[PDB]
């Protein structure tokens, strides 16, 4: 249920505290809190940015 | 202008939500009716729906 | 329609924007804002403005 709970915290072949069921769903990368509410979606681009002058505002580069 | 027309249409409405969504379904109409009628390519049902719904329905 | 003699930049433009707003659209305004950055932009170039370690009066 959650290592590193009591006693002590279980380390195997990860050479370092395992995973439990409890911290999967928890903190700062909990279920929650980033494949959630922050998932990762495509259809998507990103890059440099540039001054575009001569293309007006309400307008982008691309 | 369209441009102009856009913002008269949610300057004189309902909520600036209960426009959109209806200028949208509007459209989504314009887009299923009329499916492809005119290309559109330019005139998108979306854009149709607006000025018909900013001039023609103004 | 209200000329203004007064030295635009900072602040000038600020408030200026805005009674645009309110009094015309935004899509105007917007389209005002760009013109006249465009003229920022052309003039001060033709200005010409450079600084230097110079430039850096003592007072």
């Amino acid at each position: 249920i959650d290592n590193g709970r009591r006693g002590r915290t279980v380390v195997g072949a990860n050479n370092r505290p395992l995973k439990s069921l409890s911290d999967i769903i928890e903190g700062k990368q909990g279920r929650f809190r980033q494949n959630l509410l922050g998932k990762r979606v495509d259809y998507s681009g990103r890059s440099v940015i540039v001054v575009g002058p001569k293309l007006k505002i309400h307008q982008c580069g691309l | 202008q369209i441009m102009h027309r856009a913002e008269d249409l949610i300057s004189a409405a309902s909520n600036r939500y209960r426009i959109t969504v209806q200028v949208a379904n509007r459209a989504k109409r314009r887009r299923y009716e009329e499916f492809e009628s005119a290309e559109d390519a330019m005139m998108k049902p979306v854009l149709r729906a607006i000025i018909e719904m900013s001039d023609e329905l103004t | 329609m209200i000329f203004r003699n007064r030295v635009v930049d900072k602040g000038q433009l600020r408030n200026l924007i805005s009674w645009a707003f309110t009094h015309y659209g935004t899509a105007r305004t917007a389209v005002m804002a760009d013109k006249l950055k465009d003229l920022g932009f052309r003039y001060a170039t033709r200005a010409g403005v450079s600084i230097s370690v110079d430039d850096l009066m003592v007072p």
